[PDB]
């Protein structure tokens, strides 16, 4: 995972020991991270062709 | 420790039991009501209180990462025993 | 489990039960909460 | 010129597909939402909201769940200004109630006022 | 103009002198994070979260306390500001317990929210945390002092708003504990509001504990009906069940505070309810029946009555819609004998002009007054937020308060003039020094309590206070826009009933006893079956069966204030409207719907079918009942004071005492609170 | 900012800004706004009346050659008087790039269909007619493509609720699948998850 | 359950807040000894998508996704599990769930 | 049968109620000394038109407009209301 | 106030299109009765068509009635070919929904709704 604990949840051993890890685990599995505003279109090569997300 | 209602129905650990005039007992006739006979309150009341020689204690529930988050319990009051918030285990300063 | 038995506990069932669907011993769903609103029972004495 | 002159009010009541029961009996509310007093942030009181009146919610016979029959029970609409919300309200033919925005009154804070000489604003302790 | 120029992130803005950095940043639009700062409490500055950086200066300054000067550029998003915030919150979370899953503050915790916003992402603390011994401060506020961060909002609230001075900090260093140092109960009018202003889960609500979560509760903005203050509240429900009640920010009434009764009457609101219509059987007992049967019996009794044979008593928690529907239904049979349980003196000017039964200045008018005279009232228990406003003006604006009545504890030092009503005669004559004190006052204020009008000489007391107010207003240095004569009410359904032309007091019913009676939740017990004739068809319409329901022939289940959209007028004439949070249980319906259906059955159909048509009828009877959150002035004090002198009512020699003297009598007043278990627990706690 | 922060591409940003200036100065009649996002994407907000003269340009100019139509989208924002935002995504295989063209319309004003530019849009904007109600003028076959045959209303509008106003169930009296007003056994629990604290100061709108 | 008989859940409502199909319904109240315990814990198996968000968002390892997959029923309402059925399933499959958690807990 | 209550809705700022206000300042108290049992409810509003409401027996409510009416006009209207009783 | 028209420059062309759509529906009804094997008469289908046309009789906007004509033509095309089933055609006749209460008294009896 990414080491940004405000986006990816922390390790379960760290959640039961640290305080900031438990707070981030709570706010990530209840509310979720905040995405900056804006619009994007990301396309990959799926086996059926161009698979896009707007 | 499951008590039996006068209608014959069993009472859950929550205390839910259908009344005598409640029609919804038609869901139980010809079948069974699923209740659990291992009550958590009675089983946690059988756990002995642990005597420790410290002012504060740390509880994680046992097993390390397989338990609850670690918390700290103060045992300054001697009249009552400090109880863990998650596991329900109670500790006491022996002084 | 003959060489590595599981850890025994007090609450674990000692008698395994197979799929009981369609049998009289099948699970029946029900609410597990008490009554919310308690109604006002009238008095059992006339006003006279 | 490829343009026409239309002078009548807007009416999209017959195009939205909503039944008339949820048009002539509903009462929308346009308001700036109240700040949660348990917290201190003010970011939830920035945009106007349109909400609908609460209808009947009853208990399920089987599991006790909150059964409902109101399709507009969870419809919250967000608007930047009051005029946009009121135009969206009268466009769809909904009767509305508009609540004014309650901006808090600014105070006059002073740290020295806790240590006055002849006034009653002396702090008992700190 | 004394406005000076400051800069926030390079953006210029005008500020007043004495403005803090936090207020200037808020005026630009930036909300600096804070823990100990409060806009309604004194500046403490003991958390160091608000440390913002001023450019060209080698130190961070506390934005919650630093006064700005000219030429300052404030950097709210620089690097060292964020470094200071991260270090301060790392220190804050170093000793915080891992109690988030078992916390009621989770999901609405300020510490969690700014830890996600401005805090770091991991903890470098590799030591052992502290553990504070818990405390008990009553059955309302649950105390877990392991989670307290020592922000000292407790001390400032209990010292500057509640005026108790019983909370403090004992210790020095990391072992300093915020508590009371003894087994003392923090019982007050506003003892629940600390739960509102605790940024952590240290102080929680004991009835609400372990019940719901803030992210799954729907918030409905409504109006409190528990007293005549008219507090704006938010009802937080969850799937058709009311969970809690929180304050709403209204700068004119209840700024962000509510009394304990308002916060904790909901569990009694969901107890001892009326669900189905009962009628009397052949043995005289109440048995359940359909709506059609009970309505047909009531309409059949009503059809045989005409003139003075049918009357009505209004309750204390009745909306204007139900009141006007019952008034129209009783006017269809030519019956003007409509009464309320609370008594207001009708001798003289009466309920004709709106000047002599309203708090004419405002709730906020105490902020402009300098001398306030309270006559025969106990405002701590009757209107707690009005007493809070008086205390705020006393602490800040140096208000002078004097009291006539019993020497009750009002959490400020007043001048007790005695409990003799004839002392009032001394002010109207001038033999008392307080007459000169009122004469030299630029903005005087005379407040008469509604509990003092319940006595036999209420007309005499009203005449004396009106004489005092007119003597002061026409002889002292009053501008003319100022309103002196004020009356503080205690019933939410009182001003709305008086504006509809009801007759206050049940003496008209006692003068000519009716044959059938209507009770709109009148549970005061002012009228019993012994006063009434032998065969009286008492019809009770309400939600709780307390007093009038055991003596009723037909019980009609109505709706509470959280279950209907209803119009209530507070003590200053400001109309407000509640909203439907949940629906009435069982077969209970809205009150005006019941009255209109009863008129439909009886062949006397009323000309309104929806709520808006009833509101149009309300506007027909009086316009100011449909203008919400709009205070309408009430002039013509001179005419009322001239008409009041005709009836020379004589004051009795008995002293003026209120019905509420201690904290014991506050919790159980009407049917909503008397059917509550939390209020019963509070009474049991304060008695022992 | 090395291992966690996504790397920034500045050459693509400069090239897209230059091409945006190129497009804006070529067509000053229809182009209203040109913007480049932080992750190097170009948006050309244009007038609806230039839906056709812009797109064919990007299809036929020797310096654009946007021969592929990737996605045709519509965004419903009720806070504007022109609540519908039609967005075209174009892919250029020759110059290996992507562009975005945005336009606005309300419920009643029709916009010109681009079936004469890209034929894939023959279905795509038809989908919009099924779910937003934006009528596309001069279309070969415009009808419903995803909803039920007797369905009324446009589901992807924001004022349309999550559950519909009708539901289907089998009735044995009429031996038929019938439509009835909806009655959910359990209500969809609406969650209030917005944090009350400001998150991104870079997007802070100025106050009124 | 904890290895003393006490049930692990403390009614924190993270699982019902993270469940994407809203299959989890939780209602809680303080019980006799003042412990934060559930009163209603319902999982709709016909709503559940079996993705393990609840078993990974649980801070005290209370709810788990056991290895049983042969539990098809003949009636729709039998797939509406209340708290008693889930507790019975936990007591039935604890001897396997504990071993699976002991095997896989180091990857989390 | 007869009168039951009188309702006068007026304004405090607009001049259209001005003469009506003149009535309340000159010919009310003595009028209140002539009808000791007749409830005459005076209601002020911020932006209402002048209005006079008369209630008879059995809910018969009649309406009279009083916009731009002087003291003599509103006095004469009140005498017509009091002496009509229809 | 100048807007872009859809099909009709004023009300006359729009009501002419409404008239033509009504003629097409009236001609089409017996064919949908015959092909779908409905158990109703032709007069019932024609009066249902008249009721559906008179439901939107209060529209005084050329663009709104143009969109209504477009949707009616779409439904007519969907019912000329058998793309609708018997259920989709019969859904205009609410044969399974009981009539709701109408007056105030029955609505007071059966629930809290206005
Ligand atoms: S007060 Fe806040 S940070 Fe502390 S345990 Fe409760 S939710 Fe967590
Ligand atoms: S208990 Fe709460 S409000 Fe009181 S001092 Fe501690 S953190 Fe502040
Ligand atoms: S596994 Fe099932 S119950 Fe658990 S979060 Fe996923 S969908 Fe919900
Ligand atoms: S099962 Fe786990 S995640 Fe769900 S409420 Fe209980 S402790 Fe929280
Ligand atoms: S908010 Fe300024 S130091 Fe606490
Ligand atoms: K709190
Ligand atoms: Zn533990």
């Amino acid at each position: 995972k990414v080491d940004d604990a405000k986006v990816s949840p922390p390790k379960r051993a760290e959640m039961k020991t640290s305080m900031e890890s438990l707070i981030h685990h709570f706010k990530l599995y209840t509310e979720g991270y905040q995405v900056p505003p804006g619009a994007t279109y990301t396309a990959i090569e799926a086996p059926k062709g161009e698979f896009g997300v707007y | 420790g499951v008590r039996t209602s006068p209608t014959g129905e069993k009472v859950t650990h929550t205390g839910q039991v259908y009344d005598d005039e409640d029609y919804r007992r038609v869901r139980f006739v010809g079948r069974q009501k699923e209740v659990n006979e291992n009550f958590a309150i009675d089983l946690i009341a059988e756990q002995p209180v642990s005597q420790v020689g410290s002012r504060v204690i740390s509880c994680d529930g046992g097993g390390g990462a397989l338990g609850h988050p670690r918390v700290y319990i103060n045992l300054d009051k001697e009249t009552k025993t400090g109880t863990c918030g998650y596991c329900g285990l109670q500790f006491r300063q022996q002084h | 489990p003959t060489v590595k038995p599981p850890t025994a506990r007090k609450f674990i069932w000692t008698n395994h039960k197979f799929n009981l669907s369609g049998t009289p011993q099948q699970y029946v769903p029900y609410s597990t909460t008490r009554k919310k609103i308690q109604e006002w029972v009238p008095p059992s004495t006339p006003y006279k | 010129t490829q343009l026409i002159t239309v002078d009548e009010k807007l009416d999209i009541t017959t195009l939205t597909g909503v039944p008339e029961e949820h048009i002539k009996t509903r009462k929308a509310r346009i308001f700036v939402p109240a700040r949660n007093n348990m917290q201190s942030g003010v970011n939830n009181t920035k945009k106007w909201k349109m909400e609908f009146d609460t209808r009947e919610r009853w208990e399920n016979p089987l599991m006790g769940w909150a059964s409902t029959a109101d399709p507009l029970s969870n419809l919250v609409l967000t608007f930047s200004t009051k005029e946009d919300a009121i135009a969206f309200a009268e466009k769809n033919g909904w009767s509305y109630d508009v609540e004014e925005r309650k901006v808090p009154k600014p105070k006059s804070k002073s740290y020295g006022a806790n240590f006055s000489w002849n006034k009653r604003t002396r702090v008992s302790t700190k | 103009s004394n406005l000076i120029e400051v800069f926030v992130d390079g953006q210029s803005v005008m500020v007043e002198p004495g403005t803090t950095v936090l207020q200037a940043c808020e005026k630009v639009g930036m909300q600096i994070p804070r823990f100990c700062y409060h806009e309604r409490l004194s500046v403490a500055g003991n958390c160091r979260m608000c440390l913002v950086e001023i450019e060209k200066a080698p130190k961070v300054v506390a934005a919650c306390a630093m006064p700005v000067m000219k030429g300052w550029n404030i950097l709210t998003n620089s690097e060292k500001t964020k470094k200071a915030r991260e270090g301060v919150m790392e220190f804050l979370l170093a000793n915080h317990p891992l109690d988030c899953p078992i916390c009621d503050q989770g999901g609405e915790c300020d510490l969690q929210d700014q830890s996600m916003m401005f805090g770091s992402d991991r903890s470098r603390f590799l030591e052992g945390k502290r553990a504070v011994e818990d405390k008990n401060i009553g059955p309302l506020v649950k105390t877990i002092m392991t989670r307290c961060i020592q922000c000292t909002r407790c001390i400032r609230f209990a010292s500057e708003i509640a005026g108790v001075d019983d909370l403090g900090t004992t210790g020095r260093g990391n072992d300093m504990q915020v508590g009371t140092y003894i087994e003392k109960m923090f019982m007050s009018e506003l003892s629940g509001n600390i739960i509102d202003i605790c940024p952590v889960g240290a102080l929680t609500s004991k009835p609400y504990a372990f019940t719901a979560r803030p992210w799954e509760t729907r918030k409905t903005e409504s109006i409190d009906v528990m007293d005549a203050v008219g507090s704006n509240i938010v009802v937080s429900t969850r799937t058709g069940e009311v969970m809690r009640i929180l304050p709403r920010m209204h700068e004119d009434i209840n700024e962000e505070w509510i009394s304990d009764k308002t916060r904790f009457a909901y569990d009694g609101l969901k107890r001892q309810r009326l669900t189905e219509p009962m009628v009397r059987n052949e043995k005289g007992l109440l048995t359940h029946t359909t709506w059609e049967d009970a309505l047909s019996r009531v309409a059949g009794m009503l059809q045989s009555c005409q003139g003075n044979d049918v009357a009505a008593i209004a309750g204390g928690l009745v909306d204007a819609e139900a009141l006007i529907a019952l008034k129209d239904l009783l006017n269809r049979v030519d019956s003007d004998t409509l009464c309320t349980e609370e008594v207001f003196p009708t001798a003289g000017a009466g309920t004709d002009l709106r000047s002599n039964y309203l708090l004419n200045t405002t709730i906020a008018g105490v902020e402009e007054a300098d001398v306030v005279l309270l006559v025969g009232t106990n405002p701590r228990f009757e209107a707690p937020l009005f007493n809070a406003r008086i205390r705020k003006s006393w602490l800040h604006n140096d208000l002078k308060v004097a009291l006539i009545g019993s020497p009750v504890d009002l959490t400020y030092r007043y001048d007790h003039l005695g409990d003799s009503p004839k002392i009032l005669q001394d002010i109207a004559s001038g033999s008392h020094p307080f007459s000169q004190v009122l004469q030299e006052a630029k903005k005087p204020m005379v407040v008469l309590g509604s509990s003092a009008l319940q006595r036999n000489d209420g007309a005499a007391i009203l005449a004396a206070v009106s004489n005092i107010a007119q003597k002061i207003r026409t002889s002292s240095g009053v501008t003319g826009d100022w309103k002196v004569m004020n009356i503080l009410h205690r019933i939410a359904s009182q001003v709305a009933a008086l504006d509809l032309g009801y007759k206050p007091g049940v003496e008209a019913i006692r003068k000519n006893p009716p044959k059938m009676l209507f009770l709109l939740g009148a549970d005061g017990g002012c009228v019993t079956r012994q006063d009434l004739p032998k065969d009286c068809f008492i019809v009770y319409q309400g939600h709780h069966g307390d007093v009038g329901a055991p003596i009723a022939d037909v019980i009609l289940p109505g709706a509470a204030y959280t279950e209907k959209s209803a119009t209530y007028v507070n003590t200053e004439g400001r109309a407000q409207q509640t909203k439907v949070a949940v629906m009435p249980p069982g077969l209970a319906r809205e009150d005006w719907k019941i009255i209109r259906a009863l008129s439909e059955i009886a062949g006397m159909t009323l000309p309104y079918d929806t709520l808006d048509q009833v509101r149009n009828r309300l506007e027909e009877v009086s316009p100011n009942l449909v203008r919400y959150d709009d205070v309408e002035g009430a002039n013509y004090f001179q005419q009322a004071s001239e008409l009041s002198k005709l009836v020379n009512q004589q004051l009795l020699a008995d002293p003026l005492v209120p019905p509420q003297l201690t904290i014991k009598d506050f919790y159980m007043t009407d049917s909503i609170s008397r059917a509550s278990q939390t209020m019963a627990k509070c009474v049991k706690a304060v008695t022992e | 900012t090395r291992p966690t922060v996504r790397p920034r591409n500045d050459v693509a940003h400069k090239q897209l800004s230059a091409f945006g200036e190129y497009v804006a100065e070529i067509l000053p009649k229809y182009v209203q706004q040109v913007q480049v996002s932080c992750f190097s994407e170009l948006e050309i907000c244009i007038h609806p009346d230039g839906v056709i003269p812009v797109l064919t340009f990007l299809r036929d100019h020797s310096n654009a050659q946007f021969k592929s139509l990737a996605d045709l989208t519509a965004v419903d924002i009720p806070t504007r008087q022109n609540r519908f935002e039609i967005v075209y995504n174009l892919l250029s295989l020759r110059f290996n790039s992507r562009i975005r063209v945005k336009t606005y319309t309300d419920e009643l004003t029709p916009v010109e269909s681009s079936v004469s530019v890209y034929k894939a849009a023959n279905w795509y904007e038809r989908e919009i007619w099924d779910m937003f109600g934006v009528f596309f003028a001069n279309h070969p076959d415009l009808r419903r493509i995803l909803t039920d045959y007797g369905f009324e209303g446009h589901p992807f509008r924001k004022d349309f609720p999550l559950s519909g106003y009708v539901e289907l169930r089998y009735d044995d009296e009429v031996k038929r699948v019938v439509a009835e007003p909806v009655e959910l056994a359990q209500e969809f629990r609406k969650f209030d998850l917005n944090s009350p604290w400001e998150a991104f100061p870079a997007y802070r709108q100025p106050p009124e | 359950r904890y290895p003393s008989g006490e049930e692990r859940c403390i009614a924190c409502k993270l699982c019902e807040a993270v469940c994407p199909a809203q299959a989890i319904t939780i209602e809680a109240e303080p019980r006799a000894d003042g412990s934060r315990r559930t009163t209603r814990y319902d999982i709709d198996m016909t709503k559940c998508i079996y993705c393990g968000f609840c078993q990974e968002a649980c801070p005290v390892d209370a709810i788990v996704e056991g290895p049983n997959f042969e539990f098809s029923t003949e009636t729709h309402e039998e797939l509406l599990y209340n708290k008693e059925k889930l507790l019975n399933n936990g007591d039935k499959w604890e001897a396997e769930i504990a071993a699976n958690i002991q095997a896989d807990y180091l990857y989390r | 049968l007869g009168l039951r209550e009188i309702r006068i809705h007026l304004c405090q700022r607009s001049p259209g109620s001005q003469g009506v206000r003149d009535f309340i300042e000159k010919r009310y108290v003595e009028l209140k000394k002539a009808n000791p049992d007749l409830p005459i409810l005076i209601r002020e509003c911020s932006d209402v038109q002048p209005k006079l409401w008369a209630r008879y027996a059995f809910g018969q409510e009649k309406n009279v407009s009083l916009n731009n009416f002087s003291a003599d006009q509103v006095t004469r209207a009140l005498e017509n209301v009091l002496s009509s009783k229809a | 106030t100048s807007v872009k028209p859809i099909f009709s420059r004023d009300m006359n062309e729009a009501k002419r299109r409404v008239r033509e759509l009504y003629r097409a529906w009236y001609r089409e009804v017996p064919n949908t009765v015959h092909l779908f094997q409905l158990d109703i008469s032709v007069k019932q289908g024609r009066d249902k068509v008249r009721e559906m046309f008179k439901k939107n009789a209060h529209v005084t906007d050329p663009r709104v009635v143009d969109l209504l004509v477009i949707k009616g033509k779409m439904e007519l095309e969907e019912t000329i070919n058998v793309w609708k089933q018997r259920t989709h055609v019969m859904r205009f006749f609410h044969e399974t929904e009981a009539p709701r209460p109408k007056d105030f008294l029955s609505k007071f009896y059966v629930g809290h709704d206005p």
